[PDB]
């Protein structure tokens, strides 16, 4: 259990901004396991929708080596 | 283990292992026979060490077994001795590994909140591990007893 | 403030997300395809 | 990232049982050749630059199309990326050799490498030839006992790509 | 304090206090007399609450006074009752303040580390707080009982 | 930040004594003046922009060089910062009046303000004059008693700056 | 991103050849068109607000359900986003026309726009008629000579959404 | 190119191109034929520029073609001249494009890592490109010479 | 200024100015002569422009100078025209500088809060700036009209 | 930071000089003391909570004003701050003892501690008393030989505060 | 930062005056030297490493004790810090030469530099000598007309440290 | 050193040294005497080592002392041998320290910057380091030769 692969959609609800921000709304990124709880919380704070999460680097259910 | 720690520390800067890390790995693999004999000695005498450790805890802390305590009752005493079994197994794991990472991520990470969720006093835990250290070091040879004692001291400092 | 004086958070709680003036430093943002 | 020590610890933890004689025998097997592992890693660390030097030199001598215009290695940026990949392969194979486990290669080197190379036009065959070049150049210097132990991981990498 | 809380909240958004915060302050100021009378009632009832809470705790948890317990002995039990008196005073301060800010700032921030440095069992403190809650709610009538029970509840939750 | 209630609570916690009659008397006095305080705060909040407008108009009429070129309030930027500072002073004076304690002024307003203005170049005397003009404007809107109450905090700010 | 000149440079760099006569034919063709391109870009930049005005107006006239409640455009924020997307399309079409190549449209606009709209629920077809309205307005405004040039980029955007 | 630079600056600042960089584009497209004639005037003189520059470089640095040096031997000197060919072609690309962008994107990004992999000394590269600058400026008139020298000394500074 | 912005971009990246940045500065210093001519022409005509724009605005928006209006009276009308003169001087500063930075610093940052404290309508300011643009562009040449109108439209958008 | 080995190395590096007999004598002294230092470090790591426990209890018994209302250590917050400071003092004294040098104490603790305590209102006499409490508490646990070694670092902390 | 154009703009804005004959004369004087400034900046940018070479070699030839044991520039780290500081001085002198103003020297370089060097033990006189050496080496490359311009900014830095 | 590295690695996570770190320090202080003996044997015989290493370097890379080379001439060759003396002193510092730390700070940080400011070819530095390693390992026994070889290997890889 090392790296998560998370794809999400984060619309904007507080402003209308004229730069390029398509990369900020919908993005797929790799988050560390220790980072992922806080990352998921932060995404849910902003009103984002989490589409899929997958284990990438580590192995699920490792009692050691994590 | 030692190899894992050295490898991750070297890969942190994306570089090959320093002669210092190579030397620590060499010292670790050089002493594998003595630490594995230590693992033999500890795993062969599990029940004895666990029993004397429980007795020393109960005599040092009659508080826990008395009614209203966390360890009052036969089942809760069994859970106490079961946790002592877990922790000595983890100590053997750390001895064979040469590092406390298995102990860390099996029995140390989240142990505070865990024994909070079990109403288990942490001073009770440190008394338990001190009793385990005393019993184990009593049985082990002079050089091996110190090596076991350092891991037991790490565990004691980790719990509380 | 190193920038617009009335963008200070003490008076303007939304001054952090305010439009950048030429008083503010150079801002570096990465918008390149975020792949 | 998990080594042999941590592997047996993981097995005996998920089982929840104690170490038995088989575990101690496996730990003997690890500790016996750990010293050879340390020697090989020490030799490779200083010679890693040189290993990449003539490994890339031979990879480009045998296939001058990559460096010549129209090849995937033709630019300063892409040549640098190529030799950087060569260094990555060498250093991660060294990590795997020292740990005694091929898990790290699967975790970090061989995760999506094939599809990424096809996506970017990196020739898999030529990259495997470069891996073979590193393997034989390294085995030339480390010595046969270390040469086999490093060639097993280099061949693991090559089979992962191909 | 209610006024301090409203002012801090208003300063957070850098605005004058809204009519809601203003009429909340009006309700707090008008209801001052009853809060001072409630502070009275817990003030004259000093030893009754202290002693009854101590006895209820020591019946629920005799292990504190048992050998090996933290409250074992006359001096240590006196320190236990001194802590209870501290927290009762904090509760009265909260009642006059209209908010649990005095309780928090005076005896909740760092109470975990304090009682860890004293080996004090946090569950025992929670039991003592619940005993005080019961006694104090017994002393008072109706809405005063509810509003002091809210503060004792907050203290119990913070210690837990 | 501490109000009158918090000040009583702290002066009794430092002693370790419980509340006695004197503390209840001081708290009762604060609740006695609380209605006046709430009405004054609501009136000031309702007319903050107006108060800033006449106060700044009076200050810049009395000292026209401030908004002329070479004055510290000559720019849209610096004029806006000036009226922003005036809003600070009004809002925090209202906070202090509503708390009944000058602690918030020392605590969030007057600390390092002299050094800040001296580094910026802001005229301290003219800021004090703006505060006094704001006092005069606020008094007429809040009435005689509420003006006498707000005056102690305005004078506190003026004496802290000067 | 890649321009007409950079495209020629890339084609000759992959071949490893210097520039020759045909390269200059292509480069001089771009240089000749450059004056018309910059004139059209200036005209579009000057009037971009007006193109947005009329294009959005007639798009909403054809499909009124967007602005009425229950429609995707029904909100002040959603209307602002709807017109901001059209501003994106106009500005990047101007970029592509002035560069003479459609690469920027792929890299910056079309890259993942389909999936993001489909997830947000934005109707693709309505955006297509919006872009068609925009290209009609620009063709009217800038003259036929630059109309035929902006038409290819607008059709490229529509086909990318198509 | 210049057009790309203006467009990316506009896009980063998120607005249309201002009349200033529109005038920049007009001036760049107005000068295209002069850039093309300069690109030719350099192109017919490939061999003369490259060979004179190599001769000057090995005049200043005989150690490079001395035994043990990087360019010792006919084949390695040929590789030297071929690298100079690459950089002259890149300079032509930059002159045509109006800016140095092709020069970096093809031959400057990662050049240090490449030449470190090749044992190629960077001072030799800068001396070679300075020699090419001196040779190529002589072939052109002052107005062309200044702009071509801009690309050449940008390349020299980047190699250094 | 163009030079200031190029230097600040290079300094932010801790690099020397690139050939493109030096090219921008070269073009700017080349155009400095005609931009000085434009600024001097706009300066010599300040009285005529301010007067004609003021009459155009007051006839277009009579409510400003009518009783109860913001600019009613001799002194308030004078303040109106003096703001117009401020912004004309700022436009000349932008002309010489090569960008809208002097305008922004001196009269755009914080403009809305200032005019809100002055009860000065913002649509009135926008129409006044539009009238100034019309008058100035009508007086001066067509080629310079676009350059001047760029800054005037920047100001009109900023106050809008 | 700096230890005995690094201290000798830096002295000879600034002199540009070579390791002479005196340098090797100092290195031998440190290596001779090393095993005692490591044993003491492990013992102190084992009993750190106990040492803080006893030292805090004794300091607050000798000076009970600290924990009574009106004392610097009277609140849960301020008591926990006192315990946190003492835990730093123990850990950093252990670091300095294991290193054989007090440079770590200087730079990590003593550079700015007086001014911090003077600004906080923290009594420095009582803090020195707490350090001496930790000193003679850990002296019993480590043994006389290790106590003589850790005492100099505790006295260094005390002299830095005083 | 502030350049010559902005300096004139500010000195007239604080007066409240439009540009007069003197202002336009100053602006003309700046615009006339722009080609020289840009050419010199290009030369210095392309030759920055050579300038640092020659200035460092001259400085460590006059004062060889700086790079020998016991010197402030004796190590690879401290020698690197020395040449890095020299590169910073050259870069900012070039910036000040392009701007036509010394303001950026005051607000990005010389602000607290003297006290920083006093804290670090950096010899100020030797750094001034290195700046002078950069001045002679740059004057040869740029030419007399640009050498005089670079001289005033190098002297400004030298007087700032001195 | 080993102690310094362990202490900083402990301090960065705010903990006491783990059993592995203490065991590593024990191994280091147990090997200290042979480390001092190695530092001896390298220290007394260094005029030899420098002379043979320089001769071997200039034999294998004659270009450096050929005309146009970096070390051409008696004085630049003297500076070359002075650098070799620097680095072998650093090697003995590392041997006594038990880590490559003193080597790292004194002669590895910024070494590429310094040898670029001097245009000392880094491959020549690496070749000189291998020459010194071979000469020095010639004068040490196998156990000492391996240990000194690790530090020389680190130095050569760092310069590479
Ligand atoms: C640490 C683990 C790791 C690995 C294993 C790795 C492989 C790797 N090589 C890459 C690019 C590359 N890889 C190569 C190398 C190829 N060129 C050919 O001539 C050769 C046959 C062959 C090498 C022997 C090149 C040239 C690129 C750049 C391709 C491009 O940017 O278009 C990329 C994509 C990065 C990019 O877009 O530039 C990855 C992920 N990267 C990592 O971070
Ligand atoms: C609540 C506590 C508090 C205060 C009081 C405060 C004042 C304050 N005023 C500032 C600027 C300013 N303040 C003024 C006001 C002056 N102009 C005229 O001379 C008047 C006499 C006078 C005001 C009546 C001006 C003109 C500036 C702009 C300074 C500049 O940009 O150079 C600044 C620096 C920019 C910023 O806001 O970050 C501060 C910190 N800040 C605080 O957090
Ligand atoms: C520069 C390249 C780029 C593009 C193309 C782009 C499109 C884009 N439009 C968005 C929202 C939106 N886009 C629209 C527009 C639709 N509403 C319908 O009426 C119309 C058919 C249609 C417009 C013609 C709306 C209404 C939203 C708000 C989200 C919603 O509530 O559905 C969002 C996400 C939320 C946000 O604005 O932060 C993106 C990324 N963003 C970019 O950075
Ligand atoms: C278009 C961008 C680009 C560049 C620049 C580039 C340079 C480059 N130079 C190479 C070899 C070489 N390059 C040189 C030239 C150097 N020797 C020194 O004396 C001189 C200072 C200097 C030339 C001025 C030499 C001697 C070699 C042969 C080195 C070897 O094979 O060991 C190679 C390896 C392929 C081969 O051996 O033919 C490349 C890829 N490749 C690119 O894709
Ligand atoms: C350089 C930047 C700068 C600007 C722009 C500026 C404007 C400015 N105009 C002012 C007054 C005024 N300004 C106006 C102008 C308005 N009358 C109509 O409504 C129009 C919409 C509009 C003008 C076109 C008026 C009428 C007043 C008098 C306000 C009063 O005294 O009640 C004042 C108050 C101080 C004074 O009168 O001297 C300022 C600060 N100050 C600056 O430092
Ligand atoms: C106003 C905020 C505040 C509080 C609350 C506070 C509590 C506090 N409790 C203490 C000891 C104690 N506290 C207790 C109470 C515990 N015994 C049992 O386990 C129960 C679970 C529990 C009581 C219900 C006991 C027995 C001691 C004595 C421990 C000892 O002497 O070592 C001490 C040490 C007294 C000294 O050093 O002289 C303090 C300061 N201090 C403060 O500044
Ligand atoms: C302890 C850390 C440290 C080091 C290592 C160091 C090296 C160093 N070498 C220098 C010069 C030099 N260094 C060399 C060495 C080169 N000659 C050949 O090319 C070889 C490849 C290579 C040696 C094997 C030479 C030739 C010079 C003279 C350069 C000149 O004449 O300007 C200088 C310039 C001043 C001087 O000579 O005293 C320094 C500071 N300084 C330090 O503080």
């Amino acid at each position: 259990t090392r790296l998560f692969k998370v794809t999400a959609l984060i619309p904007s609800y507080k402003k209308v901004r004229g730069g390029r921000e398509l990369q900020n709304t919908y993005f797929t990124k790799l988050v560390e396991y220790d980072r992922w709880f806080a990352e998921q919380q932060r995404i849910q704070k902003q009103g984002g929708k989490i589409l899929s999460v997958k284990m990438v680097a580590g192995k699920p259910g490792l009692n050691t080596g994590v | 283990s030692v190899v894992t720690k050295a490898i991750v520390s070297a890969d942190a800067e994306a570089r090959y292992l320093s002669p210092g890390e190579l030397d620590r790995i060499r010292g670790f693999v050089s002493s594998g026979e003595r630490r594995l004999r230590v693992a033999q000695t500890l795993t062969e005498s599990r029940e004895r060490i666990i029993k004397q450790a429980g007795d020393q805890l109960f005599q040092k802390r009659p508080d826990l077994v008395s009614p209203g305590g966390n360890a009052y009752g036969a089942e809760r005493t069994a859970s106490c001795l079961r946790d002592l079994d877990y922790y000595l197994r983890l100590v053997t794991f750390g001895i064979v590994a040469g590092d406390v990472t298995p102990i860390e991520e099996i029995g140390v990470i989240g142990v505070k909140e865990m024994y909070r969720n079990l109403e288990v006093p942490l001073p009770g835990m440190v008394e338990a591990v001190k009793a385990m250290k005393s019993v184990a070091t009593g049985l082990l040879s002079g050089d091996d007893s110190a090596e076991v004692g350092y891991y037991f001291d790490y565990l004691a400092g980790a719990l509380a | 403030r190193s920038g617009n004086p009335i963008t200070n958070e003490r008076g303007n709680p939304a001054g952090g997300i305010s439009d950048k003036t030429s008083l503010s430093p150079q801002i570096f943002k990465l918008t390149q395809d975020n792949r | 990232m998990q080594d042999a020590i941590t592997s047996v610890i993981n097995t005996y933890d998920v089982q929840g049982k104690y170490f038995d004689t088989s575990a101690f025998d496996k730990l003997k097997a690890y500790y016996a050749t750990g010293e050879l592992r340390v020697r090989a890693a020490g030799t490779i660390s200083a010679n890693a630059a040189t290993i990449i030097k003539e490994a890339s030199a031979k990879l480009f001598s045998n296939q001058p199309d990559l460096v010549r215009p129209g090849g995937n290695a033709y630019t300063t940026r892409r040549y640098a990326a190529c030799v950087r990949d060569m260094d990555y392969f060498l250093r991660y194979a060294t990590y795997a050799m020292l740990a005694g486990d091929t898990s790290i290669l699967d975790e970090r080197v061989l995760n999506g490498l094939k599809e990424t190379y096809n996506s970017l036009g990196v020739p898999i065959s030529s990259t495997v030839q470069g891996i073979q070049a590193m393997k034989e150049v390294t085995g030339s210097l480390v010595g046969s006992g270390a040469a086999k132990e490093m060639g097993v991981y280099f061949d693991y990498l090559s089979s992962g790509l191909s």
